[PDB]
């Protein structure tokens, strides 16, 4: 989470940048759950950079783009309607 | 060097509101105030002061301090609005000044009798009878308002005395709006 | 044990993560100059 | 009466004194020590009382 | 554009558990929501 | 202006804070189960003028670090996660943006 | 030049004033100086206690501030006596009533000060209900080596009842100073059911219509009682009597649930007919 | 503006160390300070007190000194010490309220907007009253009285704060005066409570005697309009109270003949036992 | 002027007192409650009406004896039942 | 002195308790309770408890200085 | 005790967590400000009391610094 927190941090900072998620497959994967859910911060913390993702308006600059070597268990999620939208 | 302490009676009476030494009279009963114990502390740093009100019974306005701020700061405030008391008044300063550190230091009232008093003839046996056996010292001030020479009041120090005493004296000084040397060079304390 | 996350420039102030237990805010002993104290380096933080 | 007054008297102070842990033992080793493990925390050679 | 103004309710997943107790709780959950305010109407859609 | 800004400052270094724990039951009438977000569970009660409210099997107390009696009332917290499933928003639209239907 | 059984004797004031203090800032470590007499070679009495604000990274030589350590003293004599500064409250929150090595340290020059000052320590947590865990320490010579056993002595006299502790054994210990709680007549007299007497409320007739349902609560089970104690009657048919009337379990009748429920039966009942009737003849 | 006052057991205790100390030195047979607390609501719990100078003069007993200085300094160190306590009023002792009271109290009022000054006593036992609570409102008046000085009175309880309970626990545990031995207990509250309403009577009375004698003014306006209106319900149903007192009858069934049934087959029993055993044993030796 | 004991007075006496009719009588009485000076209740059947106080007026002294000699007469009727209380159970008070 | 005595064991049932649970008994007086906390510990138990009520597993509390069974 | 304020709450209050996963309630905020203060920055706390000393500087774990 802080990894995270601080990631989309120091993006205001230093504003002209963008960033890049290399295996977003493995940080976000679809949203099976641990009944247990002891081993399911994974989630926790997709779903802090979903939030940072929502929270950015296009007055400022700060782009995003990520790959991913198999669209098919990304959370089908990541791609609703202002996060992570364009697909090349 | 000093064998003794300091505490005043600044009186706060309702005829306190005149003009017969200068601007408004109490104006200048804060005269000799930067003097009126400046002086005392002009004196070796171990001195100590007092102040005590007069008016509706009196209250007590600073306990016995070697500092003079707040002597000043509770001076800046001493509206004049009521009769004068006496002989209470007096006899709070003595308790207070029993209440001194320093057994060392002797004791003085400095009176400053401006508006004239209520008290009756043979106040004596209260307001001197005892400074004696306590070795107490008392000043008396008489801020104008010198009634047919005020004798009652001229009694005060006449019980005093009995072969030595008076303190410095019951100096009066004339109505002649002149100032406070008067209060400073005449009291060669 | 503990590693150094930030250290303070003109304020001798810094910032350590132990490892397990939390962060703190942490004096440098006297017996230690500064400069042999940087970012990053771990640091023999005492007890109490 | 007076037996009472010590069947209910004596229980308080021996329920006041700290509990025990609870913990496994492996591998006692030369007599007069052992090797316990404690449930959060490791290992830890303990001694062996009189009785 | 009626007087209810309230809908949104982003479709409905989140209902999805093992067990019909987690579903009840969050059934009563999001029922309990739509009775805080003035006619609420729950998006359904989003299913497989 | 200073010194009331320092009488303060100075005063209120003393306060020493509570615990953040979720009541769960109600035992007797001044007796209340609660947990604490650590994970460790307590039982323990009003302090001596809590209205006793509502406080359903579920709720945020701040508990004191000595004797723990449950001081004051608190709010979900919610924070950023599957807790804020709530968008309603109450008439800003129309058949004015439709795609025609 | 040794130590005995020695009697330290802490005023009824200065025990609840160390207690409030204490509590007062439970999470953090206080410390207070204490003021008393020098009674004798074997009685040291402290009258009242004094607070010092809780400043500095904890209990340790700052305490001592002079400009506040005079100014009090100052004043408290002006209004009362100079009792010398005796003693200091200290306070170890969770951790038993031992002395770690910064608490020797720290008395080590009240030590010095002094010539046999002591040192308090009263635990804030774990002295509650009706414990009290005000226990008084002393610093061991250093010359330990070789002496008589401990400064202790004990050959004067055998006041030695309340051996030492558990915890004091583990960390830091061979002083443990016998406390000895000094209450004069009136500050009991006071602090008694001053606190909680009742006044005048014994002349109350209870809710009555909550007696009537009292009762009936009470009576409808002593007839469970009743049956079980028949059942117990039939009981001791010569089959194992002297072992099975003892191995029998589940709270035995007439001493558990027939014989309190009957006491306070009785008390209730009573006392209700004793005050209805009083005022009956006390008002007219 | 209070309904009530908590005295919490160290304040008793600080004022008969104050009175010891002085009297021990002194013979003006009056201790008075300035205490501090919580005005949280209308409850103001006095919490803590501490000395001051005071001298006062026999003569016309209006000649006196209380160093409100001695009353700034001692509030700035305990200040220091504590950041929770507000000065809420006085303490003194001589349960003859001397005359330098409103005087006393006007003095005081330059540090609190509300002083209630509590009253204690170094002394009595007998009746309950360890403590009275007094307030210095000066509402001129009603009906046609001039104005006055007019003291008034806010009811008080001594209270009790953990931490310092255990505290006092520990320096009793002799009496121990709880629901221990309860019918002897409950049977000495009625005698007192009693003696109590005997005593509170008695000053009634004296007072009344007083009044009627005309050595003080009738107090018409409060005093005595509610002494005829308690005159007018001493309850005097005597007539239908023969039957409405067969709920004596209901308690006396229970409380007399099942307890006394089960005590008696209860101690039959055990005589039986015990009986039996013992002549089992005296046979069987020999 | 009744004392307190024999309360229930007859509409004849409250007649004759007021010279108002007896038909006017429970009207009299309704207005007085209604104002609030006294608390008691009205009955008819019975030809009489039940009061109580709430609102007391001033005295004189000649009217104190009679106040005095009841707390006299209460104070010593209280202090007998506490002597037999104490002396009848002094075998369990201590 | 045995009122008074009763009144202080009562004493012990009161005030904050922290939650355990009853993992396993042995003799009487004594058993193994859980914890809130997850670190099993050894206690001794109150003698004027029930015993029917006492299930293989169940929510009890303990003293915090004591961990005994209250 | 490094942390960060959560909840402020402001019925002037704040809702403290702490690297130790100990969520506190705060009776009053720190001796610093109600206005130097946002839902979630470095602040400094006692060892034991739990008060809001001086707040920190933003810095950022080496992790996330060695990533330009
Ligand atoms: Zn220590």
């Amino acid at each position: 989470a802080k990894l995270v927190r601080d990631a989309f941090a120091l993006a205001k900072e230093k504003a002209p940048s963008i960033i890049f998620i290399d295996e977003l497959d493995a940080i976000g994967t679809k949203r099976f759950d641990s009944e247990k859910a002891g081993d399911r911060e994974v989630q926790r913390t997709m779903l802090e950079l979903l939030n940072q993702l929502d929270g950015f308006q296009p007055n400022t600059q700060v782009k995003v783009i990520a790959a991913t070597n198999r669209v098919d268990i990304l959370d089908p999620a990541l791609l609703r309607s202002g996060r992570l939208d364009r697909k090349i | 060097m000093v064998l003794e302490s300091t505490m005043v009676c600044v009186d706060n009476s309702e005829y306190m509101r005149n003009g017969d030494f200068l601007p408004t009279r109490l104006q200048a009963q804060q005269d000799a105030v930067n003097i009126v114990c400046h002086s005392k502390t002009r004196s070796n740093p171990e001195n100590n002061v007092g102040l005590i009100t007069l008016a509706n019974d009196c209250e007590v306005l600073t306990t016995l301090t070697p500092d003079t701020g707040r002597i000043l700061s509770k001076l800046h405030t001493v509206q004049p609005k009521g009769k004068i008391t006496f002989c209470t008044g007096i006899r709070v300063a003595h308790l207070a000044l029993k209440h001194r550190q320093g057994k060392n230091h002797k004791m003085r009232i400095i009176a400053f009798v401006g508006s004239p008093v209520e008290d009756n003839e043979k106040d004596l046996v209260k307001l001197a009878k005892r400074l004696k056996k306590e070795k107490v010292n008392v000043d008396i001030i008489n801020f104008g308002e010198e009634e047919v020479n005020t004798e009652k009041l001229t009694a005060f120090v006449n019980t005093l005395n009995g072969k030595d005493g008076t303190g410095s004296h019951l100096v009066t000084v004339p109505p002649g709006p002149s100032l406070a040397d008067a209060l400073i060079s005449s009291p060669i304390l | 044990c503990t590693k150094i996350i930030n250290a303070d420039s003109e304020d001798p102030k810094y910032i350590i993560n132990v490892k397990q237990f939390a962060k703190f805010v942490v004096d440098l002993s006297d017996q230690v100059a500064p400069t042999d104290i940087e970012e990053g380096m771990r640091v023999g933080v005492d007890r109490n | 009466l007076n037996a009472k007054v010590r069947l209910l008297r004596e229980e308080l102070q021996l329920l006041q004194e700290q509990g025990s842990y609870v913990g496994e033992v492996v591998r006692a080793m030369d007599k007069k020590k052992v090797l316990v493990k404690v449930h959060p925390e490791g290992k830890f050679v303990v001694d062996v009382d009189k009785n | 554009s009626q007087l209810d103004c309230n809908f949104l309710k982003v479709v409905s997943s989140s209902i999805v558990d093992k067990y019909i107790g987690e579903s009840a709780r969050l059934i009563r959950e999001m029922f309990n929501y739509a009775r805080d305010h003035q006619p609420c109407i729950i998006f359904m859609d989003e299913i497989d | 202006k200073q010194y009331e800004k320092s009488e303060n400052d100075l005063k209120a270094l003393q306060s020493v804070g509570q615990i953040v724990g979720e009541v769960l039951k109600q035992l007797t009438e001044e007796k209340f189960i609660v947990k604490a977000t650590n994970g460790p569970r307590y039982v323990v009660g009003c302090r001596r003028q809590l209205d006793k409210s509502k406080l359903k099997p579920g709720t945020r107390v701040a508990l004191d670090m000595t004797t723990l009696t449950i001081m004051r009332y608190l709010p979900r917290e919610v924070d950023p996660l599957v807790y804020n499933m709530s968008h309603e928003d109450p008439g800003n639209v129309s058949y004015s943006e439709i795609g025609g239907l | 030049a040794v130590d005995t059984a020695e009697q330290v004797y802490i005023s009824s004031l200065a025990l609840l004033k160390m207690l409030k203090h204490g509590r007062a800032g439970v999470p953090m470590e206080v410390m207070g100086l204490m003021l008393g007499e020098f009674v004798d070679d074997y009685t040291v009495r402290v009258i009242d206690v004094f607070a010092m604000p809780q400043s500095g990274t904890g209990v340790s030589v700052e305490a001592v501030d002079p400009v506040f350590q005079a100014k009090m003293l100052d004043m408290l004599k002006q209004t009362g006596r100079p009792e010398m500064v005796v003693g200091w409250y200290h306070s170890h929150p969770g951790f038993g009533c031992w002395l770690s090595g910064v608490d020797i340290n720290t008395q080590q020059s009240f030590e010095a000060l002094s010539e046999r000052a002591v040192a308090v320590v009263v635990d804030p947590i774990q002295s509650v209900k009706g414990k009290v865990v005000i226990d008084a320490f002393r610093l061991i010579n250093a010359n330990m080596m070789v002496l008589g056993h401990e400064p202790r002595q004990t050959t004067s006299n055998l006041g030695h009842l309340n051996k030492p502790s558990i915890q004091a054994l583990i960390h830091g210990l061979n002083y443990s100073i016998t406390i000895n709680y000094r209450k004069n007549e009136l500050e009991q007299k006071m602090l008694l059911n001053l606190h909680k007497k009742s006044w005048m409320e014994g002349l109350t007739l209870q809710d009555y219509s909550e007696h009537c349902k009292h009762n009936e609560s009470v009576v409808k089970e002593m007839l469970e009682l009743a049956k079980n104690y028949n059942k117990a009657v039939e009981e001791e048919d010569k089959m194992t009597p002297e072992q099975l009337a003892i191995k029998n379990v589940g709270k035995q009748d007439p001493k558990r649930h027939l014989e309190e429920h009957v006491d306070v039966l009785m008390t209730s009942n009573i006392v209700q007919c004793l005050a209805a009737m009083l005022d009956t003849v006390v008002f007219k | 503006a209070v309904q009530k006052v908590v005295v919490h057991p160290l304040v008793l205790l600080s004022v008969v160390d104050h009175f010891n100390r002085i009297g021990k030195v002194g013979n003006q047979k009056r201790v008075v300070g300035v205490l501090l607390g919580s005005w949280q609501k209308k409850v103001l719990d006095v919490s803590n007190s501490f000395a001051v100078p005071f001298d006062e003069d026999d003569k016309d007993d209006s000649v006196w000194f209380l160093d409100h200085d001695y009353l700034e300094n001692m509030y700035g160190m305990f200040k220091k010490v504590n950041a929770r306590e507000r000065i809420v009023g006085w303490y003194h002792t001589g349960p003859k309220l001397h005359k330098n009271d409103i005087a006393i109290n006007e003095l005081m009022k330059r540090y609190c907007p509300n002083s209630v000054l509590v009253i204690i006593d170094v002394k009595p036992k007998d009746l309950g009253l360890p403590t009275e609570a007094y307030i210095s409102v000066e509402e001129v008046h009603d009906d046609g009285t001039p104005t006055s000085k007019t003291f008034e009175h806010v009811t008080s309880e001594i209270g009790a704060e953990e931490a310092e309970e255990v505290g006092v626990e520990h320096l009793l545990r002799d009496i121990k005066d709880t629901t221990v031995g309860t019918l002897s207990q409950r049977i000495t509250n009625q005698v007192h409570g009693l003696k109590g309403l005997n005593s509170k009577l008695l000053d009634i009375r004296s007072y009344l005697e007083k009044v009627a004698t005309g050595k003080l003014p009738i107090n018409h306006q409060i005093i005595y309009q509610l002494q005829d209106v308690f005159n007018l319900l001493p309850d005097v149903s005597l007539q239908e109270f023969v039957k409405a007192f067969y709920l004596k009858t209901n308690d006396q069934m229970v409380v007399v003949y099942l307890a006394s049934l089960i005590r008696s087959v209860v101690a039959l029993h055990n005589l039986i036992n015990n009986k039996i055993a013992n002549r089992d044993a005296e046979k069987k030796e020999g | 002027t009744r004392p307190a004991n024999h309360r229930q007075l007859t509409f004849e006496e409250i007649a004759k007192s007021a010279k108002i009719t007896v038909n006017e009588v429970e009207l009299l009485v309704m207005k007085a409650l209604s104002v609030g000076l006294v608390k008691g209740s009205i009955d008819e059947v019975d030809k009489r009406v039940h009061m109580t106080w709430v609102q007391p007026r001033v005295l004189d002294l000649q009217q104190i004896k009679g106040m005095k000699d009841r707390l006299e007469f209460w104070c010593t009727d209280v202090k007998s039942m506490e002597m037999l209380v104490e002396h009848q159970a002094h075998d369990i008070l201590t | 002195e045995f009122l008074h005595a009763q009144e202080e064991v009562k004493r012990i049932q009161s005030i904050p308790l922290v939650i355990g649970q009853f993992l396993e008994a042995v003799d009487q007086n004594t058993a193994i309770v859980g914890s809130t906390t997850g670190s099993n510990y050894y206690v001794r138990i109150l003698s004027t408890i029930d015993r029917e009520l006492l299930k293989p597993n169940a929510s009890v509390a303990l003293h915090k200085h004591s961990n005994a069974l209250v | 005790l490094v942390s960060n304020v959560i909840e402020l709450l402001d019925v002037k209050c704040a809702v403290i967590k702490t690297s130790t996963r100990q969520t506190y309630f705060l009776p009053v905020i720190g001796l610093v400000d109600a206005e130097k203060l946002k839902p979630g920055d470095l602040v400094g706390v006692n060892k034991d009391s739990y008060l809001i000393l001086e707040t920190l500087p933003t810095e950022y774990d080496s992790r996330v610094k060695a990533m330009e």
